[PDB]
């Protein structure tokens, strides 16, 4: 591949605020023709990605003149002169000079910035019906934090269990900014009984002493 | 307008192949290379090839080794997109793109062992606001719908994106709210195995 750098990765930002998203590829993308095939486009979350800036400036169809795109050879530049609520979502580069295979950025998240809000901590022990059925899930959600950046373990009696959590995360949420997670531990009924303190353990920005939910198996 | 209409989505076992059509209307078929890109999982698009409809002329990303085979049927419009002994580093967002300049909606494609599977929904009460969940675990295919209330509760709830392991899903949903007083009530649907089912949030004894 023709290797197409990005940067940043994330980048928040204010409604209204200037926006600038760089891609630098691993060779020039002049092709022989004097044509230079790099595009940039937008994938609105849950959407199809739509092509926004083509052959490095070439506004598409419907792309409004707050978009910009510039550069050469290998240094290219997307600009938002004033970003809109319309325009979070990730943006991708691409290069179709170097043919096959034609490849992609790795995307910038354009996020909108909000205060810190630390995650509201919740942990489930296994109901009563999966427990007759001989499994054991145990649910932690940590909701409504800010920023993204979190770590999340499982705690058994105190020793770290990574074996059989599963993990899920929802986007930022396009009401509050925030971003919320769940964490489920699935074992047996009968592990689960051979243990008695289940934790779901987090850090983040907001506090320095790490947020913990516990509960004893047997109340 | 350039529409790109994609076929419906795809559940295959480890080793089958998919075949996946993209009908395209309101350009020139014959004028632009059809290209194809998947979303994995990670959400990185990855392109697979390109396809010339007027002459048949094709090219791939080596990636692939082969198993992506790409043609066109001129006659209707439509390009079409082969992907052979699929393993589960294939479960992805297929995507067709007339010259690089319009995207079809996507088709997913699945791979999975699991036939149909009903989920099984846990009424998750707090502990011995209140946050309240529910758990819709162990299911195949998806999608899934949930509510609290039948919609009533709308505010506060967060309803996680499905994730697969060991060829089934599982997904939760947390509501934040008073009660015990007042009944609360996770709604689920899976319309594939024809579940709808009810779970009342009770009390822990
Ligand atoms: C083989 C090669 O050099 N590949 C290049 C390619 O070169 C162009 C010609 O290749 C073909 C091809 O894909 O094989 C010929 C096809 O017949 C033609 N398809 C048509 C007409 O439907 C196809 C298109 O020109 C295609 C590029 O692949 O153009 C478009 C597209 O329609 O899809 C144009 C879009 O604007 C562009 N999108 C954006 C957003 O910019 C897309 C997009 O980049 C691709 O879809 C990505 O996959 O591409 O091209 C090649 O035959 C030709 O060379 C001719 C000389 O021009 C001629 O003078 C001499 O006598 O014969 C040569 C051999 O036939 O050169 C064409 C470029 O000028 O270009 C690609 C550009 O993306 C890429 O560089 C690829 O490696
Ligand atoms: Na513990």
């Amino acid at each position: 591949d023709v290797v197409m750098t990005q940067t940043p990765l994330s980048l928040p930002v204010s409604l209204g605020d200037q926006a600038s998203i760089s891609c630098r590829s691993s060779q020039s993308l002049v092709h022989r023709n004097g044509n230079t095939y790099l595009h940039w486009y937008l994938q609105k979350p849950g959407q199809s990605p739509k092509l926004l800036i083509h052959k490095v400036s070439n506004r598409f169809s419907g792309v409004p003149d707050r978009f910009s795109g510039s550069g050469s050879g290998t240094d290219f530049t997307l600009k938002i002169s004033r970003v809109e609520a319309e325009d979070l979502g990730v943006y991708f580069c691409s290069q179709s000079t170097h043919v096959p295979p034609l490849t992609f950025g790795a995307g910038t998240k354009l996020e909108l910035k909000r205060a810190d809000a630390a995650p509201t901590v919740s942990i489930f022990p296994p109901s009563s019906e999966q427990l007759t059925s001989g499994g054991a899930s145990v649910v932690c959600f940590l909701n409504n934090f800010y920023p993204k950046d979190i770590n999340v373990k499982w705690k058994i009696d105190g020793s770290e269990r990574q074996n059989g959590v599963l993990n899920s995360w929802t986007d930022q949420d396009s009401k509050d900014s925030t971003y919320s997670m769940s964490s489920t531990l699935t074992l047996t009924k009968d592990e689960y009984e051979r243990h008695n303190s289940y934790t779901c353990e987090a850090t983040h920005k907001t506090s320095t002493s790490p947020i913990v939910k516990s509960f004893n198996r047997n109340e | 307008e350039v529409q790109l209409l994609q076929s419906g989505p795809e559940l295959e076992k480890p080793g089958a192949s998919v075949m996946i059509s993209c009908k395209a209307s309101g350009s020139s078929f014959t004028g632009y290379n059809m290209n194809w890109v998947r979303q994995n999982i990670g959400k990185s698009l990855e392109w697979i090839g390109a396809i010339d409809p007027y002459y048949g002329g094709t090219s791939y990303n080596q990636k692939f080794k082969g198993r992506a085979t790409l043609t066109v049927d001129k006659s209707s419009s439509t390009a079409y997109m082969h992907l052979k002994s699929l393993t589960s580093e294939d479960s992805a967002v297929y995507y067709c793109v007339s010259g690089m300049e319009y995207w079809g909606q996507g088709t997913s494609v699945t791979v999975s062992s699991a036939k149909t599977t009903a989920p099984s929904v846990y009424p998750l009460a707090p502990v011995c606001s209140v946050t309240l969940g529910c758990l819709v675990k162990g299911y195949f295919p998806e999608p899934v719908t949930l509510t609290w209330n039948s919609g009533s509760l709308s505010s506060g709830v967060h309803t996680f994106p499905a994730v697969l392991q060991s060829d089934l899903y599982t997904l939760s949903s947390s509501v934040t709210v008073t009660w015990p007083s007042q009944s609360i009530t996770c709604n689920v649907a899976h319309p594939a195995s024809s579940t709808k089912v009810d779970k009342k949030i009770e009390p822990r004894g």
